[PDB]
């Protein structure tokens, strides 16, 4: 078993590095002063009362129409757009239109395949194919929200001439109080946390060791715990119950880290086998705790937007820039950065996950989803681990952590470390809170 | 009738832990009236004498695995036209209703479908709770004779107690 893993000689190399990653000692106070985590939310009073469970149509295209409508509102606002024509009028001037980007057809999205749904308000959820011969610049994926400009002559068929770009969220506005929290040290880290070939969990034991030598302020650990596509979980080849084994997992963290002091934070994931299975997931059910772990351990859900001492994360365990990015299409020259591209439709899309239809496999409630997996602002800082290479970037403003998965197949992954610290008020306002970044490789 | 209301429901299999024969199960009881045994108490394969009941840690895993499958297979959300001649397959809603439904954007006369609808995951699901519901599968028998000797002769309060846990692995999720 992990016998690739242990014999591993990377352990602790830093691989990635942001801002004034030396200059701060990689230490947290511990448990020390004043650690405020308030989990936040975006509230909600258009969704009726009486719900079923397991969704009508009618309920999700209400939400996909609400989701075109909403933001088009916004970006109208914004632009200054005086109308939005319907898809289906033909017009002989130049007209701009309000849809939901698409393909027509069940394969990957292409230059040829574009088709813009609109929304029922303005064109009764009628679609027209996209020309994009003529547009000079365009990033696109499927769900994704657009306003276009163009020519539709016929009317079934725009060739675009223009297309507007995203408008993200303000970012949130820190009271007084705020400025006064000190330095904290946050670390992040994904699962799988067992090497493919074992359940030794002998990555989860490093991670543990590493949690209680630096002793950071907050973990925020994301699932899966126990993997579903894991071998061994899959064939149900194990000798205990997967609900068992998952609370024996979470028991070696919450006990081998007591003496750290740190606050645990943890996120689940659609391949947490005992979890339910349909996104957004709700918090874990763990009640194992003394009343001094109670005030250590936190259980969120999944996607989450948290404060941490002021500063706001965005978290969400599943894989959307790796679903994203291989749905999305682009086109400028090359000198273009995929992720960052990517991480901008993230921020401007105002939603954990805007692919829509979503990868085959993702389970998705749009009733929930439309409730719980929006973002209430721009995050200062956004986790958002994926199998992709790690990576630290700062898009918009906001410092998009991947901190990679632990464990890759049989070798060791990597985790990563934050260094926070709310600057004075005061000058060109932001001035991001997030002041190093690290990714370290187990 | 609960034959033909669970007739198209996936039954559930889960290979011996000891010999590896894929055994399958659709009901309380195996075979009929007076050699009626809980068709967890034996293996399929003549050849293995581990009994099912051993393993109800497995089984439950198992359970959690197929229902797992079942809700993600409803999420997935497959779309097919009704039209015979269309018959066009995809997993975007459209957002252009017709009367009874979305509007299939290949031929656009015909309305989409759920390729697996939520009646038949609610019943699939209640086809696992069905085959587990040991209480239910002894009150459909007539008389309290053919009831008790069997309830005496496998249905211990701990084997009750088994079902119970199978019966229920349903709502986890
Ligand atoms: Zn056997
Ligand atoms: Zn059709």
């Amino acid at each position: 078993p992990s016998q690739k893993y242990n014999s591993r000689s990377n352990r602790g190399e830093v691989v990635t590095s942001f801002g004034l990653a030396q200059g701060v000692s990689w230490s947290g106070r511990g448990g020390a002063g004043n650690i405020s985590l308030k989990v936040l939310g975006c509230p909600e009073a258009l969704t009726g009362s009486y719900k079923s469970m397991f969704q009508k149509l009618p309920d999700i295209r209400e939400v996909l129409t609400c989701k075109i409508e909403e933001l088009g509102s916004e970006l109208k606002e914004h632009y200054k757009i005086e109308a939005f024509t319907p898809l289906l009028a033909p017009a002989q001037e130049p007209v701009t239109l309000l849809g939901q980007i698409g393909c027509d057809s069940n394969g990957k999205l292409n230059n040829k395949s574009v088709i813009l749904e609109g929304d029922r308000e303005h064109s009764s959820g009628a679609q027209i194919p996209v020309d994009l011969s003529e547009l000079k610049e365009y990033s696109l994926f499927p769900g994704q929200v657009v306003i276009m400009e163009g020519i539709n002559t016929t009317g079934r068929k725009l060739v675009a001439t223009k297309l507007y770009e995203g408008v993200p969220l303000p970012f949130y506005q820190p009271t007084e109080e705020d400025a006064d929290f000190e330095q904290s040290m946050v670390l992040v880290a994904c699962g799988p946390y067992t090497t493919s070939d074992s359940i030794t969990y002998d990555p989860l034991l490093d991670l543990i060791a590493v949690i209680n030598h630096d002793r950071p302020d907050v973990c925020i650990l994301f699932g899966p715990f126990l993997d579903a596509k894991h071998e061994q979980v899959e064939n149900c080849l194990l000798t205990s119950p997967f609900e068992d084994i998952f609370k024996q997992c979470l028991r070696t963290i919450i006990e081998g880290t007591r003496s750290s002091g740190s606050h645990l934070v943890f996120v689940p994931s659609l391949r947490d086998v005992h979890h339910e299975p349909v996104y957004p997931q709700p918090p874990f059910s763990y009640s194992d705790l003394s009343r001094e772990d109670k005030k250590q351990v936190q259980f969120v859900s999944e996607p989450c937007s948290l404060s941490i001492n002021g500063v706001i994360f965005g978290l969400t365990s599943t894989d959307l820039l790796f679903h994203l990015g291989a749905e999305e299409i682009s086109s400028s020259s090359g000198t273009s950065d995929r992720f960052s591209r990517i991480l901008k439709h993230i921020l401007t899309q105002r939603s954990y996950y805007p692919l829509y239809p979503p990868q085959e496999d993702m389970a998705i409630d749009y009733e929930s989803f439309y409730v719980y997996a929006q973002l209430p602002v721009t995050p200062d800082v956004l986790i958002i681990p994926s199998e992709l290479r790690y990576f630290v970037k700062d898009v918009l403003g906001c410092v998009c952590v991947n901190p990679g998965r632990l464990t890759k197949g049989q070798v060791g992954g990597t985790f990563a470390r934050l260094y926070l610290r709310r600057p004075a008020a005061d000058g060109a306002e932001r001035q991001s809170p997030c002041i190093a970044v690290q990714v370290v490789r187990i | 009738t609960d034959e033909e209301k669970y007739r198209d429901c996936e039954r559930f299999k889960c290979p011996c832990p000891t010999c590896g024969t894929e055994n399958i199960y659709d009901n309380v009881f195996d075979g009929s009236g007076t050699d009626m045994e809980p068709s967890l108490y034996r293996c399929s394969n003549i050849d293995c004498k581990a009994s099912p009941l051993t393993f109800t840690v497995q089984l439950s895993n198992k359970l959690i695995m197929d229902i797992r499958r079942f809700i993600k297979k409803y999420y997935d959300g497959w779309l097919i036209c009704e039209e015979p001649t269309c018959r066009n397959r995809t997993r975007h809603l459209p957002l252009q209703f017709s009367r009874t439904g979305p509007l299939c954007p290949a031929c656009m006369k015909a309305t989409l479908q759920p390729e697996y609808s939520d009646k038949s995951l609610y019943t699939q699901l209640c086809f696992y709770r069905y085959i587990f519901d040991a209480e239910c599968a002894l009150e459909k028998l007539t008389t309290d004779h053919e009831k008790d000797k069997l309830k005496k002769q496998f249905f211990t309060p701990k084997v009750l107690q088994d079902y119970r846990k199978l019966k229920n692995t349903a709502e986890q999720f």
